RNA sequence: AAUUAUAUAACUUAUCUAUUUUAAGUUUGAAAUUUC
RNA sequence: AACUAAUCCUAGCCCUAGCCCUACAAAUAUAAUUAUACUAUUAUAUAAAUCAAAACAUUUAUAAAAGUAUUGGAGA
């Protein structure tokens, strides 16, 4: 036969129904909420007009993205953007030469900084361009708060950005611990992101980690019926008093 | 960080549709890449002291890696945001 | 080649602060999607001699630090 | 029963089932009934049954007098665990 | 995490099921002595079936050690083994271990360490000698079986002479 | 053979590193083109 | 009216339509199907080529505008 939903319809239908529609709606709209990153190797045409072979007459125009390649380890570092660019190339930049494979690597690097909110310093793989949005940021904990899940590219920033938001959520005293008067001046300079604690669990959580942990949310040791029978009896008998 | 622009024009898709790449669209063009220049600047200041290059504390424009294989590395620079970016030339004029 | 070392072995989530990985503890098996539990010393409930381990020389009560040679 | 080192075989006196064999003497119950037997309308016994047969009386009579409570649930016949019986209804821990 | 074959807990000069436990790092400081120049005792010359050259078990003092034996070594012999580098170069005997300070120039030697701490890994095959080229200070020059012409710190251990069957080399 | 051979690999210069005052050349050749 | 043979109609299938879907015991991944410890535990790269270009080398698909312009050893 044929199916009524075509296959991409499948992972939606299976998204809407089972234990993923059970799912906390704050996390639910994070993951249905797409934001694309920050174009870093390609930019989209400036004009938005431009010359239709078969009619010759101006038309609109169309943007064809650079393919990209983020790596798993940007996930594990804190990357800027930045992306492993794998193609083929021109040499010397004009379309009369020789084609040669190629892979383009941006300069990554291993660097520690400094988190305030989590007052410890993390050693991680980052680019010059994280760099710079750290300072841009105001602090490396601000980068991380700031920046979302796409435009920071790190599952660990992103890792790190639900501690952080927890740490807000909560005014846990793990913050600079045994400062209580440090510990406010740092909730009060990131009061910004201060959010629920519910949501700020479930940021940044994959998918298998979530399902997984909604299941355990709902996981209850079963009933001794004996016991579901002495709360009905014990209903009965009650309403029987009235 | 590496740029890159296609050679060969995409047809167009339109509204609805999705253009259907060849094999000659599939060859980039180095417009920029990083990797073949020099480091370029990188703005600096200083944890430490450095040789030739000023002293700790101070605001230094220096190439990309060069001042972060040779400062910040050996702890000479950090990463310079404005508040201690004040800060720290604040000091300065205490040093 | 003089080998230091015998020659017959020779041919982040977790650091957070707030939150804690989840783990296959409670699928009591492994699993490749879930992170390794940490387990604490089992407990038998009972003594096996079989799975008995004898304590080194100087655990002993009996052990004395002069050397007696037999 | 175990085998021990060398391959040698060490019965176990525990894992060797003892046969309970229940007093035949007397008992009017035997392999067959008679065709003049009627047959009873089938009653299984379960979970509710029970409890209504055992545990509603006990609860009920409290309950009117006002001698009930959480703590003493365990009174009406709750097990909260079945570790320490001989016959462990879960998890099964002995033969037929 | 293949089970060694090798599962004797302590090193013994007794055929292990036979295999024979070989030292090939020669100056052990043997119990009852100092880190200073010590002798030991030639038992027998065997042959080791998981090594190319025979092997001298050298018994000193108090311990008992299996040792590849060089070219004259023998059932009987006394082997001297001396970790002292003194000003003036130390008595060499055709088998023994010194430091290459204690060596004299053009002296066959086997059994060298190109590191020192490193333990003997060249010139232990049967007749191979290496030739001490030359010494200076703490530094000397030993060519190696692979041709190889190396220099090396006078920490490094040298056993003097060639290793057993002399005409390997010569063989037709 | 004739002509070459930014497959790779090397070196040199960049690059990238230390301090401190892959790209382009060339070479090997994965090979390519043409003939005998 | 002869031996060998022959006779038969349903077993079911096929294509669209409609519809997606969200439905004994015992033993077993160890050596699967071995009633209890050992030994830690695990899939998947451009899809290619064939093929077309009468060989082969870049290359070769897999509602109207319109098989038009463009693209292409401007050739399939």
């Amino acid at each position: 036969p044929l199916h009524r939903y075509p296959v991409h319809l499948w992972q939606k239908l299976r998204l809407r129904q089972g234990i993923c529609a059970r799912l906390p709606a704050h996390f639910l709209r994070s993951l249905e909420e797409e934001r694309t990153p920050t174009p870093v190797h390609y930019k989209p045409h400036g004009t938005k007009f431009k010359i239709n072979p078969k009619n010759g007459q101006r038309e609109r125009v169309e943007d064809v993205p650079i393919p990209v390649h983020y790596p798993p380890e940007s996930q594990q570092g804190l990357w800027g953007g930045e992306g492993l660019i794998l193609g083929y190339r021109y040499a010397n930049n004009d379309k009369l030469s020789k084609r040669v494979k190629k892979v383009w690597k941006p300069q990554l690097f291993t660097r520690e900084l400094y988190s305030e909110i989590l007052d410890k310093k993390f050693t991680v793989t980052v680019t010059m361009r994280t760099l710079d949005l750290i300072d841009e940021a105001y602090g490396f904990d601000f980068y991380i708060l700031k920046t979302p899940k796409e435009d920071l590219g790190s599952k660990f920033g992103m890792d790190l950005k639900r501690g952080m938001l927890l740490r807000l959520a909560r005014q846990d005293p793990h913050l600079h611990p045994e400062n209580p008067e440090r510990r406010a001046a740092i909730y009060d300079k990131y009061r910004s992101f201060v959010i629920p604690e519910a949501e700020a669990e479930w940021v940044g959580l994959t998918l298998e980690e979530a399902l997984e942990k909604q299941r355990l949310l709902e996981e209850k040791d079963p009933v001794p019926l004996f016991k579901v029978y002495v709360e009905e009896l014990v209903q009965r008998l009650q309403e029987q008093v009235l | 960080t590496v740029i890159v622009e296609r050679w060969w024009k995409v047809p167009l898709a339109g509204e609805g549709r999705k253009p259907h790449l060849h094999r000659r669209h599939r060859v980039y063009k180095l417009v920029e890449d990083t990797k073949h220049r020099p480091k370029d600047n990188l703005e600096l200041i200083l944890t430490q002291s450095v040789d030739e290059i000023g002293v700790r504390g101070d605001l230094v424009s220096v190439k990309k890696s060069v001042g972060r294989n040779k400062l910040l590395s050996q702890g000479l620079a950090v990463y310079a945001s404005p508040e201690n970016r004040k800060l720290f030339e604040e000091e300065k004029s205490l040093r | 080649a003089y080998e230091w070392g015998v020659r017959s072995t020779r041919k982040r989530v977790y650091e957070i602060p707030g939150l804690e990985p989840i783990t296959y503890e409670g699928k009591k098996h492994f699993v490749p999607w879930l992170a390794r539990p940490i387990f604490p010393p089992w407990e038998r409930g009972w003594n096996d001699p079989r799975f008995h381990r004898a304590a080194p020389i100087h655990e002993q009560t009996l052990y004395k630090e002069e050397p007696c040679y037999i | 029963g175990i085998y021990t080192s060398d391959r040698k075989f060490v019965q176990i006196k525990e894992m060797v089932p003892e046969f309970v064999v229940p007093d035949l003497t007397g008992f009017k119950l035997k392999p067959y009934v008679n065709y003049r037997a009627p047959a009873g309308i089938d009653t299984p016994l379960t979970a509710k049954a029970l409890f209504q047969e055992t545990v509603a009386p006990a609860i009920e009579k409290d309950f009117k007098e006002g001698t009930f409570d959480a703590n003493n649930l365990e009174k009406y016949g709750f097990e909260p665990t079945q570790e320490g019986k001989l016959f462990q209804l879960y998890p099964k821990n002995f033969p037929r | 995490k293949f089970v060694s074959w090798k599962s004797r807990t302590k090193y013994t000069v007794k055929p292990v099921k036979n295999y024979r436990m070989i030292d090939f790092l020669r100056f052990r400081p043997e119990k009852e002595k100092a880190p200073e120049p010590f002798e030991e005792k030639v038992v027998v010359v065997r042959y080791d079936p998981c090594r190319s050259a025979d092997i001298a078990l050298v018994a000193g003092g108090s311990r008992k050690r299996w040792i590849i034996a060089t070219e004259n070594m023998k059932a009987g012999d006394t082997i001297l083994n001396s970790n002292h580098i003194g000003r003036m170069a130390v008595a060499a005997q055709e088998g023994d271990a010194h430091p290459l300070g204690a060596l004299p120039v053009g002296t066959l030697i086997n059994n060298v360490e190109s590191e020192p701490g490193r333990g003997a890994q060249y010139i232990r095959a049967a007749g191979t000698c290496g030739v001490l080229l030359r010494k200076v200070n703490g530094t000397a020059i030993i060519q190696l079986p692979s041709k190889r012409q190396m220099q090396v710190l006078e920490s490094c251990t040298a056993t003097v002479g060639r290793v057993s069957n002399v005409n390997h080399n010569q063989r037709v």
